[PDB]
């Protein structure tokens, strides 16, 4: 049948950046909600 | 800039060699000063004397890669007796092209900065002979 | 007119609807502790509605005509097998949890829009703000892995925040030994599976985490097995609490206008029930989804939007 | 926020801008500008968190170091031609600082930084203030000034947010920060048509808005503020990732959608002007913005991505969201090419 | 041209409107109908161009290709059935109305006498090919190949615009009957040469020309056959169409321009012919055959003769049937056994006896034998450049060796030898595919009686 | 009755329907009448 | 007996421009930098 | 120009630079603000004033009105972010 994406595929897009690099290592997803913890 | 660009266009193709590489040389620098410039105001050096260091490399090599291709691209002009000939240019720029990769230790770089260098220095000399304009005066 | 800002302009403002007897009441307890029982009774007695524990298939009486869908579109989640087999590698034990807090998050809101569009208070039996206590006895278990409570702790974070906790939380206590001789008469062949240790792990989170919690912001009442035998003694202290701390003191007409206006909206209240967090016991694969919503699609009223089914009867469909 | 105050504010943020627009006094542009800051700065802190706050502070001084520089010009207009009137300015450093703090106003690269910044910081209904009424009353200015500008300066700008708008796109995962590098770069032609023909500046201003407004408008409809978040629409409302990829492709100029048409007529009136190398640069640098609009679809429309279990309890719900205008603005937003001559009612 | 175009726009409603099991039966019963009536299109006369409007011609260049592309659609929708059959019912209506509108744009393409309306809708192309790939392919590359399928063409064809815009500028139209009395010629200059390259790279790199040529295989795996039959037949030649189109306006410097290309053409059709002899993908060796076929086509429209541009219409044409029909085959297999491999099953002519005959006539119109006309625009092609430089007849000649060798072998490989020994759910071949191979080979063949009207205004 | 909640949208607004139709008869009288005076203006002042 | 440096050269570009620290600090302090170098180099003052 | 354009602009110059050159607190870069809407006052005020404009020696208060209501709004924004990190360093606004 035809090739859908996976989890796999599909986790190239959820991180912070498209294109990880040495500066951006520490870099997070912001919250879903937009807050941030107190 | 004006003042620059104007110098190096009024010396003639292929004479006074040490006048054209000046020019580019002088122009080289600016760019890679004003290359440092957005580099220390943006990411942050360590250190003062890392930040002296990265504009050292950042002006070093851009007036290397300016130098080279005013006495390539100079001396081709003169040993070829053509002056108006767009391929001196692209000599000149590929020269420029490989010292960028040599400065950054890749092959790589060298191979396409010879290729997108020569290409672009080419072109400019043909806009200079055909009058092609980059930023054209509003006529209509 | 749908509520909305301009309703609330012309004067639909909450403190006009809410009086003392404005309350949400919800009932806690471990298994088999009579809190379904006393529920009932605390509601009829102090004139409140009752909304039954929500269980697998809450969200489908609510919308439809009311009646269960097939399992298929609750994704099979199962308390029997989860019974059955709390370790089943299918990952029905996470699966079903991470669906309960979900069925619980939609009554959360459906009962806080009751209480502000009607004034009327609600009695529940359980919430959003007791739903880990299943949750933290599985894991202790062995039932779960850290990162289904991972993927758990995430969802409650940004969902829970949202809403004001119970007035009053109703606690009926019944210790372990007690429960399991009360689930044993009950003689369900599944639940009889049930390990004390379970029991009691759900037991120490109420009293380790839950009451300690809710107390610093509820009126936190607790009975045993016998006091709670005795709903007017149960309604009479309802009605001698102070209610002096919590959140709703905080409350106001337009902090209740942005209250109403999230609660009536059930997709924003189930937005971050499925944020894109790729977890193995409740990812479903893009072949198995669609063909599960077009057979939803094909379901009695679901193609369309209530009102506009011309297979269960929706009329004037070509001026609605 | 009461109700009848957020429609108080809004109604100020949109007088501010009108009173930009009818003005004939540099005094009244910049109390319009004033006006417009003070009762934007609301909504973008409406959801009080530490991130609309940070994005309200970024906004606050960057639109503020702007209107200084906005009121020193004038000064210095004032001081070399003795008068108020909004119109070509007479110094050459006027003109210069005016231009500078136009290009602030509308974050158009080197001053671009904080549009990706502050969108990202804020709700999606007030990103979508943000990146299409607040482009009106600069515009607006510069449509008046444009006689006196240096042509260098504005064509330097608008090459520099055509490479930045397409290269910070190639990053993004965050729909919002999409969104501010897609209007960095449209900016870019907006200004680089303005000194050949103005009304090429406003076609395609209004298409950039049109378009802009279908897609913060669709992101809302669904809560989606992420690539992922959109992945699942699919499994929701398969009409609506449909109409995304649509407007996508007419965001990315490709014929016969509407999107081609500002692009289409903008090197048109450049080459007329004997422009070859920078609309021809220009063209091709827009492919930066057709590859991450690509991606977009590819999430979104033309794969289908992983759903969750939850997901099967949306399905028993309708969308309450007003989606107000979006059947129009979609059809807009992709079915005007045929309409094209109409662009001489901006005339 | 509405005669035509407002039945392809009605066949949409058609399509939505029919019952859940009706619609490839009304879609294709309908798409013959229009096919039919495109026969009307003949009417060319010894001068004049048939110029129906201000936004609409045709002439004996375009008409061919518009029956073509007409008569491709109920032979895609016949294809597409089945492998589709799974799909729900909006998902198929979908499909059909990506080729409907892919049938829209491209006969207004061949129609428009204004190169910018001819430049929109050459662009509009894109959209529907590019989603057909895209949606509908079965494997993960198939999104890759969409992107090289669209920046490949949005490279050549920004400048082509460009170009487009400025010699409007300069002449004051692009009214395609207009520039025929206002072209002026091409001097000697940098700008000129960018000029041309602008007006051809376009084209060149649709063809595909040998260098530029790499997106066609890849997109070729990847997409569903509907994808392959129209992208082989039609969005190929839409290059071809233009290069025969904006040459009238490129002269004299095409005398020299043209050299680097025919280079690349001349030994880039050696090159895919030879590639072809280790092609392990079935659909990828097609491909790659298409390639060496379309250099031809170059090469003749370049050296712009009156015989080669008769020999480029009948190969753009007699490919079009010929590598349509290797797909639909090539197809054919791999609905049984799901692969593209070439040696997975072979000696198919004991198992499917009819189906290896249909191989054998697609292989013998694919090595040009005489008198299909295949050979005849090959023939005029190879006769026209031996007057442009003798010496061309050394790489014609050799062409025509390999090609031969690849044709036969793809014959040899599949359907001859022994059957592989574990495949056993080779079915008898159905009606719907025998009919499919039969209605492009018997067109195809009959052109032989009536060459004349595939042959092109130099006729 | 198949609904366990009245749908909002179970019955027409009438009210809204009236309104809106009333809208359309409006505007298609007022723009057939604005046509037929722009032809007459048009005509008497070219003189047809 | 190239695509690959294109896309390779433009994702190069994209972390260039979109690795940023966030800071108000440095985002004016380049304001400055642009400013000078307007005034020095180009003469868009003039 | 007279003596005083020349001290005048410097003095926004300064400041101007002053504001693009940040150190830590957000209220120093607030005061840098209105020391340019000051100079910008005196500028205009001087300009109106020696042309003997009549009718404009109503701008200089207008200004002065609206940039100290500009002001008070950038003082809000620094109390807001002092209280969520307890100073008004502006490397805490590094969130985005
Ligand atoms: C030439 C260039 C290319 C063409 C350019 C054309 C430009 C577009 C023209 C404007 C199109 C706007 C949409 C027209 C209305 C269609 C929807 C409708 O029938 O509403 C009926 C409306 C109620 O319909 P509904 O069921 O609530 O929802 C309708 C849409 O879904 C509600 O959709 P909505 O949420 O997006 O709201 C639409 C409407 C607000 O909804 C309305 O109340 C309808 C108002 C439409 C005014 C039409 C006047 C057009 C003539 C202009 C002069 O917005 C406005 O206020 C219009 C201003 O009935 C009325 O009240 C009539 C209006 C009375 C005044
Ligand atoms: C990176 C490549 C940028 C181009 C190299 C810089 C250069 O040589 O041009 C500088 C340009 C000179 O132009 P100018 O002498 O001022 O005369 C006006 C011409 N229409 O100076 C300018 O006025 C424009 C500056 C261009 C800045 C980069 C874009
Ligand atoms: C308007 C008139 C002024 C014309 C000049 C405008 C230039 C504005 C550039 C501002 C956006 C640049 C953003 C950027 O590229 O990031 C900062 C960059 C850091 O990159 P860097 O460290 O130098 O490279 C090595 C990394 N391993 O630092 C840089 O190198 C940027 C240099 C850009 C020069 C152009
Ligand atoms: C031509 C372009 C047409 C533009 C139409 C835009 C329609 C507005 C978007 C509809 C989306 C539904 C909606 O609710 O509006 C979004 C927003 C309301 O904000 P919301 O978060 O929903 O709730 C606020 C209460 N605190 O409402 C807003 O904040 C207003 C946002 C739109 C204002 C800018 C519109 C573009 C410029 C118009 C001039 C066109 C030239
Ligand atoms: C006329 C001059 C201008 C010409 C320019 C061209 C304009 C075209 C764009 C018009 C504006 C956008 C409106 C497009 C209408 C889309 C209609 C459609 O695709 O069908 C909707 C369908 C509904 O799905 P569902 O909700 O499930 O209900 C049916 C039960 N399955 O949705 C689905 O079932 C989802 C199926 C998955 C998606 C498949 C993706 C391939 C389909 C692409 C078709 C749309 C192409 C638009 C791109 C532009 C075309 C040139
Ligand atoms: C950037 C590369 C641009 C090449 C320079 C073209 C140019 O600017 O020439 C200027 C000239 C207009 O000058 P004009 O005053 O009107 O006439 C007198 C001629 N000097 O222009 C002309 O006369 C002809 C303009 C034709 C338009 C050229 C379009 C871009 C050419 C570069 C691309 C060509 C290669 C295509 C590669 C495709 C890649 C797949
Ligand atoms: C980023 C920091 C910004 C700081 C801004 C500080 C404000 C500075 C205001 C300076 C105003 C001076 O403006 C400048 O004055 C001189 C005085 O004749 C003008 O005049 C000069 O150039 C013109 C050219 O035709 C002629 O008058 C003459 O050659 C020369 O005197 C300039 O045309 C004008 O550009
Ligand atoms: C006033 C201005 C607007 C003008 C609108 C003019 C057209 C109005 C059409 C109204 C009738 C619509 O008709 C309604 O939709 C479709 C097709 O019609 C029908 O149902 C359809 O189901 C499937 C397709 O999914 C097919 O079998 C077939 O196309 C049809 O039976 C419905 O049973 C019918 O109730
Ligand atoms: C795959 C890509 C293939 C690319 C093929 C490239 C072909 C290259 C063609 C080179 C010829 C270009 O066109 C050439 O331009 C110059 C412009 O200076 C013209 O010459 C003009 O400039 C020179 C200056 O050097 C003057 O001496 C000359 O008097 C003037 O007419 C030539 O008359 C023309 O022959
Ligand atoms: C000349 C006009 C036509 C040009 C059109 C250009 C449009 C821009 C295309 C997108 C550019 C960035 O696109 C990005 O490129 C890089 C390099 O290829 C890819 O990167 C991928 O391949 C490279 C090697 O090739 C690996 O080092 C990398 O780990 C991998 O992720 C990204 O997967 C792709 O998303
Ligand atoms: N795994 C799991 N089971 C749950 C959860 N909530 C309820 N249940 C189950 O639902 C069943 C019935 O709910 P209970 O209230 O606990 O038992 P009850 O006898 O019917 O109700 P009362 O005696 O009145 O208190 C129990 O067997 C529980 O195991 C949950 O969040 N997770
Ligand atoms: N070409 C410019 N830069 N400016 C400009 N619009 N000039 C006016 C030329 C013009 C063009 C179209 C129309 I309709 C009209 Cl009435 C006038
Ligand atoms: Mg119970």
């Amino acid at each position: 049948r035809q090739w859908q994406p996976d989890v796999e595929w599909a986790e190239q897009y959820g991180g912070a950046v498209m294109y990880p690099t040495k500066e951006t290592a520490h870099w997070k997803p912001p919250p879903w909600n937009d807050v941030d913890p107190p | 800039a004006k003042t620059v660009l104007r110098q190096y266009w009024d010396i003639p193709e292929g004479t006074e060699c040490h006048r054209k590489t000046y020019a580019t040389t002088s122009i080289g620098g600016a760019a890679g000063l004003v290359v440092s410039a957005y580099s220390v105001a943006l990411k942050t050096p360590t250190s003062f004397l890392e930040g002296v260091a990265r504009t050292g490399r950042y002006t070093f090599t851009a007036a290397a890669i300016g130098a080279i291709f005013g006495l390539t691209s100079c001396i081709s002009a003169q040993v070829r007796e053509k002056p108006d000939d767009p391929l001196n240019y692209l000599i000149g720029g590929c020269a420029g092209g490989l010292i960028l990769g040599a400065r950054t230790r890749s092959y790589g770089i060298g191979a396409a900065a010879c290729a997108y260098m020569g290409l672009t220095a080419a072109l400019v000399k043909m806009g200079q002979l055909e009058g092609w304009q980059v930023f054209a005066e509003p006529k209509v | 007119l749908q509520y909305g800002p301009l309703a609330y302009i012309l004067g639909e403002k909450a403190t006009k609807k809410m009086t003392e007897k404005s309350k949400l009441i919800t009932v806690d307890g471990n298994i088999c502790s009579g809190k379904s029982k006393l529920a009932k009774e605390i509601a009829e007695k102090l004139g409140l509605k009752h909304f039954p524990e929500a269980g697998i298939h809450y969200v489908d009486s609510t919308t439809g005509d009311g009646k269960p869908l097939p399992v298929q579109f609750s994704g099979n989640c199962s308390l029997e097998k989860f019974y059955d087999d709390p370790k089943s590698n299918d990952g029905n034990s996470y699966r079903l949890q991470a669906w309960l807090y979900a069925s619980r998050l939609l009554q959360y809101a459906d009962a806080l829009e009751h209480l502000l569009s009607t004034g009327q208070g609600v009695v529940l039996e359980r919430s959003i703000y007791s739903d880990f206590v299943f949750l933290e006895a599985m894991y202790r278990q062995g039932f779960i892995r850290k990162q289904c409570v991972d993927h758990y702790n995430q969802v409650k974070k940004v969902t829970i925040c949202e809403y004001l906790p119970p007035h009053v939380v109703v606690y009926v206590d019944v210790p372990v030994p007690e429960v399991q001789s009360r689930i044993q008469k009950k003689g369900n062949p599944h639940e009889m599976k049930i390990t004390s240790a379970y029991l009691q792990d759900i037991e120490n989170a109420y009293k380790g985490t839950f009451l300690p919690e809710m107390s610093e912001k509820c009126e936190v009442l607790q009975y045993s097995a016998w006091e709670a035998q005795d709903a007017e003694k149960v309604v009479e202290d309802i009605e001698y609490l102070k209610y002096d701390k919590g959140p709703w003191l905080d409350q106001n007409d337009r902090k209740l206008h942005k209250l109403r206006m999230l609660v009536q909206d059930k997709l924003e209240v189930l937005n971050y029930t499925s944020i894109p967090v790729f977890l193995p016991e409740v990812t479903v694969g893009a072949h198995q989804s669609d063909q599960v919503f077009q057979e939803f699609t094909e379901l009695p009223g679901r193609k369309y939007r209530a009102g506009y089914n011309e297979d269960v009867g929706d009329k004037w469909i070509w001026l609605k | 926020m009461n109700p009848i105050i957020f429609i108080i504010i809004l109604l100020t943020i949109m007088l501010g801008t009108i009173i930009v627009m009818i003005s004939s006094h540099w005094l009244l542009v910049w109390i319009g500008f004033e006006m417009n800051m003070l009762a934007i700065i609301p909504i973008m802190m409406k959801n009080h968190n530490p991130r609309a706050t940070e994005a309200s502070t970024k906004y606050f001084l960057t639109q503020s170091t702007a209107s200084m520089l906005l009121m020193m010009a004038v000064i210095i207009n004032l001081m070399f031609s003795g008068q108020w009137t909004v119109m070509k300015l007479f110094n050459p450093m006027a003109s210069m600082l005016m231009t500078m703090a136009l290009a602030m106003k509308l974050g158009m690269a080197p001053f671009h930084f904080w549009v990706p910044e502050v969108t990202q910081g804020i709700p999606l209904s007030s990103g979508l203030i943000l990146l299409t009424w607040q482009k009106l009353a600069p515009m607006s200015v510069l449509y008046q000034i444009f006689p006196s500008i240096n042509l260098n300066l504005i064509l330097t700008l608008s090459v520099l947010s055509i490479l930045i708008g397409g290269w910070g796109g190639l990053n993004q995962t965050q729909l919002r920060k999409i969104m501010a590098y897609s209007s960095i770069a449209h900016m870019g032609w907006m200004t680089a048509v303005l000194p050949y023909n103005p009304t090429m500046t406003l076609l395609n201003l209004i298409i950039y808005i049109i378009m802009t407004s279908t897609m913060f408008t669709m992101f809302m409809a669904n809560s989606t503020t992420t690539t992922l978040s959109l992945s699942h629409t699919w499994n929701k409302t398969p009409i609506m990732t449909v109409l995304i990829l649509a407007t996508l492709l007419s965001m990315g100029g490709l014929p016969p959608l509407s999107g081609f048409m500002p692009k289409w007529m903008i090197i048109q009136e450049m080459t007329k002007n004997n422009s070859i190398i920078l609309p021809t640069f220009m063209a091709i640098t827009a492919l930066l913005n057709l590859y991450f609009y690509m991606r977009l679809t590819y999430s979104t429309t033309l794969t289908m991505f992983p759903s969750t279990n939850n997901m099967k309890m949306k399905w028993q719900f309708p969308l309450m969201k007003k989606m107000t205008f979006l059947p129009t603005m979609v059809v807009l937003s992709t079915m005007m090419l045929p309409l094209t001559p109409m662009l001489s009612v901006l005339e | 041209m509405l005669k035509y175009i407002i039945p392809t726009i009605m066949l949409m409603p058609l399509t939505w409107l029919s019952k859940n099991n009706m619609i490839w039966v009304n879609s294709t019963a309908h798409s013959l109908l229009i096919s039919f009536t495109s026969l009307l299109l003949m009417n060319q006369f010894g001068d004049n161009s048939l110029n129906f409007s201000l936004l609409f011609f045709s002439d004996s260049l375009s008409t061919p290709l518009l029956i073509l592309t007409m008569w491709l659609l109920p032979l895609m929708l016949m294809a597409s059935q089945h492998h589709l059959s799974k799909e729900n019912l909006t998902r198929k209506k979908l499909f059909i109305t990506m080729l409907i509108s892919l049938q829209l744009f491209l006969i207004m393409t061949f129609t428009a006498m204004e190169l910018i309306l001819f430049y929109i809708l050459f662009e509009a192309t894109l959209v529907p090919t590019l989603i057909i790939i895209t949606r509908w392919g079965n494997q993960t590359e198939r999104l890759n190949a969409g992107l090289y399928f669209l920046f490949y063409t949005l490279a050549g064809s920004l400048p082509l615009l460009v170009a487009l815009i400025y010699i409007q500028n300069t002449v004051g139209s692009l009214n395609f009957l207009m520039l025929q009395y206002w072209v002026q010629p091409v001097h000697n200059s940098w700008s000129n040469v960018f000029m041309w390259l602008a007006c051809m790279m376009a084209f060149m790199v649709k063809m595909p020309l040998y260098g530029l040529h790499l997106w066609l295989p890849k997109a070729h795996v990847e997409a569903p056959i509907a994808g392959s039959m129209v992208l082989a037949a039609v969005l190929l030649k839409l290059g071809g169409y233009g290069m025969l189109r904006i040459t009238l306006i490129l002269n004299p410097m095409t005398d020299f321009m043209a050299y680097p290309f025919i280079m690349l053409s001349l030994w880039g059709m050696i090159m895919t012919s030879s590639i072809c002899l280790r092609q392990t993908d079935l659909k990828s060796l097609i491909a790659y055959s298409s390639v060496s076929h379309m250099a031809l086509v170059i090469v003749a429209i370049l050296i712009q003769t009156p015989w080669s541009y008769m020999g480029a219409t009948a190969l753009m044409i007699a490919h079009g049937l010929t590598s349509s029909m290797l797909f639909c085959l090539a197809n054919s297999n791999y609905e049984r056994i799901h692969s593209r491999t070439m040696i997975l099953a072979r000696g198919l002519q004991t198992l499917l006896p009819l189906m290896a005959t249909w191989w054998l006539l697609a292989s013998l119109t694919n090595l040009a034998l005489p008198p299909t006309i295949n050979l005849i625009g090959e023939l005029f092609v190879v006769m026209s450049t031996f007057s442009w430089s003798n010496i061309t007849i050394i790489l014609m000649g050799v062409n025509m060796v390999i090609t031969a060798l690849y044709s036969l072998y793809m014959l040899i490989m599949t359907q001859r030898g022994k059957y592989t020994y574990h495949i056993n759910n080779i079915s008898p071949s159905f009606t719907r595919e025998n009919a499919l191979m039969s209605l492009h080979i018997l067109p195809l063949l009959l052109l032989t009686l009536n060459p004349k009207i595939i042959l092109g205004p130099l006729y | 009755k198949f609904y366990i909640q009245e749908p909002p949208h179970g019955s027409p607004n009438w009210l809204k329907v009236g309104l809106t139709l009333g809208t359309s008869v409006f505007l298609w009288i007022y723009l057939i009448k604005q046509h037929n005076e722009d032809v007459l203006e048009y005509k008497r002042r070219n003189g047809l | 007996k190239l695509p690959k440096t294109i896309s390779l050269a433009q994702m190069k570009a994209s972390t260039l421009v979109t690795n940023q620290k966030g800071l108000i600090k440095l985002y004016f302090l380049s304001f400055l930098i642009t400013i000078l170098i307007s005034m020095i180099l180009f003469n868009f003052h003039e | 120009m007279s003596m005083v354009y020349m001290n005048i602009m410097m003095a926004f110059t300064v400041s101007l630079v002053g504001l693009l050159m940040y150190r830590s607190h957000l209220m120093s870069s607030l005061l840098c603000l209105e020391g340019m809407m000051l100079s910008l006052f005196v500028m205009a005020a001087l300009t109106i004033l020696n042309s003997h404009f009549t009718l404009a020696s109503m701008m200089p208060i207008i200004l002065l009105v609206f940039a100290a209501c500009e002001a008070a709004l950038g003082l809000s924004l620094l109390v807001m972010v002092s209280n969520t990190y307890g100073t008004d360093y502006v490397q805490n606004l590094n969130l985005l």
